[PDB]
DNA sequence: ATATATATATATATATATATATATATATAT
DNA sequence: ATATATATATATATATATATATATATATAT
DNA sequence: TGCCGTTACAATGTAACAGTGG
DNA sequence: CCACTGTTACATTGTAACGGCA
């Protein structure tokens, strides 16, 4: 274990998490009587300021699809939570075009390494050049 | 009257001491760790000098 | 605080938390406050909801006599008062009574 | 969603109009008549949607308005929907007497119940007998009849004020009464330690009282 | 003007896009009293299924301060719905750590390139070193 | 809680004005077209709304509505 | 000095909800 | 093969809440 | 200017892989 | 083995800022 597991913080995040996908219309209840989801998600609603229940409630009538997807969300969120405090720690989002994005991920699988790996690669190089220029 | 009164008395005293414990610990965590970079940063600037 | 590390400080904020999401309910504004303040990003957030706390129980004071704004102070004016409202009590009951 | 309280009033607002008091609290005030804190229900009623029934009566062209004392009332503007009316000069002279003796701690000993007489006796002992009688009667120079007029007047005076809220009669006797807080409004120009005719101005200018 | 616009396809955007932010607590409305307000919303929750009234709604209730911020969310819905038909078109997001993202930013703003530009001159060199060598 | 449609009819902008000269008395008639069809439309709550006070709002065969005092 | 309007209280009748006790049909022990 | 216990239905009547009508006091006005 | 494409981000969610310890 | 955790590589949507263009 890396990353301290806080309960009341983690529980907060579940509740909200399946609050959202609910709300988005997924059927996060293991019901499929209407009115037993109905009451379970009513029920879920009012756990709202009792995040601790919410382990009991996703015991009792969480879908079994969401195993999955809950432990990753919540792993990831985990994660970025942790990482986010400092900045070279963080992680920056970018976007290429396809041209661009499939010579750069062709050249990472040839050299066998991560994305950021192959651009640090690459940078250093310039930069090795730059500097023997320098010197 | 009596009712009333230990209740906003009881709300109080709780609301209080959980805010402070809630705020001055994360506080205190921000002060410490800074002190703690601060202090790793000066010998890796001294051994930079060098 | 200062001894402890980070760990056992970041355990008891999440109890603090915890206790707060119970006392917080009841309020709007002040519980959506408080469910900004947890960004790390920004923690100055946490101050500011607490500032938010007082600027609440400073307007929860009943009358002249509590009006000792600092929250903290009007304890042990209302911890007198409930002691003397027991006298009052013992009181009204014998009259009842009699 | 539709059919949804919301989507029109607000639910305090709505629960405190589809409360039982609120008929014959709505009656009184519309008629005039002052809430005090004798009036618990009403009075806390009133405390619990005070910001609601503002909101309400400020559709009417009308503030409702509660005084430092604690006393709500309505005071209508100039494009009031609910007419508007103004006490006699009488009428005033009587309720600054009820004021002072709801201050006044000689007859502490009435313990707040009063009678017509003696707030006749201390109207005619601080004002002045025959030029406030010349009021009543244009031509009356002393004359016992006149006097029994005049005494008649401040008890139909009083009758009214009872009307508004302003004195109660007792459960049993409508010859014996107690003064309510209300009655501070009849001080409202002298509640302030300024130039009596710039609070006159003032309190005209808020519509609190219109000259004769 | 690059991309058509196509209104029974747009206005449903912007009917999801106000919901979804009705949903997160934006006020979507210029309405102060919630009475007004809700009355708004309930018509356009109702006004589903509707472009040439969504427009009205828009231009009769609509909150001033997100018309510049839904007029860019369109844009870029558009966009990418129009890029997203085709591979070479088509645009790949990845996250880079913060060092290395600072360095690769650095040479862009002092280049004058983009993010694609720095990168492919960059990988151009290093393929240009792998033919010198060999 | 509150009548849906009785909440609708109370919010409307003309029920100020409509209250105050009912509670004046005054009687309402084709003639004024907007109150009337106010009236028409919202009759099963204000009808209502008015035996809360212990009065009854009368919609006479002319048409015209008026209110009448009760006892109490 | 007396006619008149207004507020209050009481009695009286209506109408509705509800609990009680009995009668009837069926079930089950002897 | 019989008699007792259950559930059902029904009228009774009990109580409440409502609405009406009358008497009263009494405050106004001529 | 006002729209319109375009870039560079941010925030969150997922799948997939790699580690870790019992 | 097995489970749970950490990590990467995306996607998905939204936004602010430039810069082009009528």
């Amino acid at each position: 274990m890396k990353y301290q597991q806080l309960e009341n913080l983690e529980c907060g995040w579940k509740w909200a998490y399946l609050i959202r996908k609910h709300q988005e219309g997924e059927p996060i209840t293991k019901y499929i009587e209407n009115s037993a989801a109905h009451a379970a998600v009513d029920k879920l609603i009012k756990l709202e300021s009792e995040p601790v229940r919410v382990l009991e409630w996703i015991e009792q009538h969480m879908n079994p699809d969401l195993f999955n997807r809950m432990k990753q969300t919540i792993r990831a969120r985990r994660k970025r939570h942790f990482n986010a405090e400092h900045q070279h720690t963080r992680k920056k989002s970018i976007d290429l075009d396809f041209p661009v994005w499939h010579r750069l991920s062709a050249l990472s699988q040839r050299r066998g390494n991560t994305l950021s790996e192959t651009i640090v690669q690459l940078i250093e190089d310039a930069e090795r050049k730059e500097k023997y220029a320098n010197q | 009257a009596i009712r009333v009164t230990q209740s906003d008395r009881d709300l109080f005293k709780h609301l209080i001491t959980e805010a402070t414990s809630y705020v001055s610990a994360d506080y205190m965590r921000h002060a410490n760790e800074r002190r703690t970079h601060l202090d790793e940063a000066l010998a890796l600037r001294g051994e930079l000098f060098g | 605080l200062a001894y402890m590390e980070g760990g056992a400080l970041r355990s008891m904020s999440d109890k603090a938390l915890g206790a707060l999401r119970l006392a917080v309910a009841d309020n709007e504004h002040l519980r959506d406050a408080l469910r900004l303040s947890e960004d790390p990003k920004r923690p100055e957030r946490k101050v500011q909801f607490f500032i938010a706390v007082y600027q609440h129980l400073r307007e929860r004071i009943r009358q002249d006599i509590i009006r000792t704004d600092d929250p903290v102070d009007a304890i042990e004016q209302m911890e007198i008062e409930l002691a003397r409202l027991t006298e009052e009590l013992t009181a009204r009951e014998q009259k009842l009574a009699i | 969603s539709s059919t949804h309280i919301e989507q029109f009033m607000p639910v305090k607002l709505a629960q405190a109009l589809a409360n039982s008091l609120f008929p014959e609290l709505d009656s009184q005030l519309r008629a005039g008549r002052h809430i005090g804190i004798d009036d618990l229900d009403n009075h806390a009623f009133l405390m619990d949607f005070q910001e609601q029934l503002e909101e309400f009566y400020a559709r009417y062209n009308v503030e409702l308005i509660r005084a430092p004392e604690g006393f709500f009332y309505l005071r209508p503007r100039s494009t009031t929907l609910i007419p508007r009316s103004v006490l006699s000069e009488l009428d005033m002279m009587v309720g600054k007497i009820l004021c002072y003796l709801y201050l006044s701690p000689e007859r502490l000993a009435n313990q707040g119940i009063f009678t017509s007489q003696e707030l006749y006796e201390e109207l005619i002992s601080l004002a002045d007998e025959g030029k406030l009688m010349k009021f009543v009667n244009q031509r009356s120079s002393g004359s016992d009849l006149d006097k029994q007029k005049l005494q008649e007047k401040v008890r139909t005076t009083l009758n009214r004020l009872r009307r508004l809220g302003m004195v109660y009669f007792l459960p049993n006797n409508n010859n014996k009464f107690t003064i309510t807080e209300a009655v501070f409004r009849f001080g409202a120009d002298v509640r302030s330690g300024d130039d009596p005719r710039e609070i006159q101005l003032r309190m005209i200018r808020d519509g609190e009282a219109m000259p004769v």
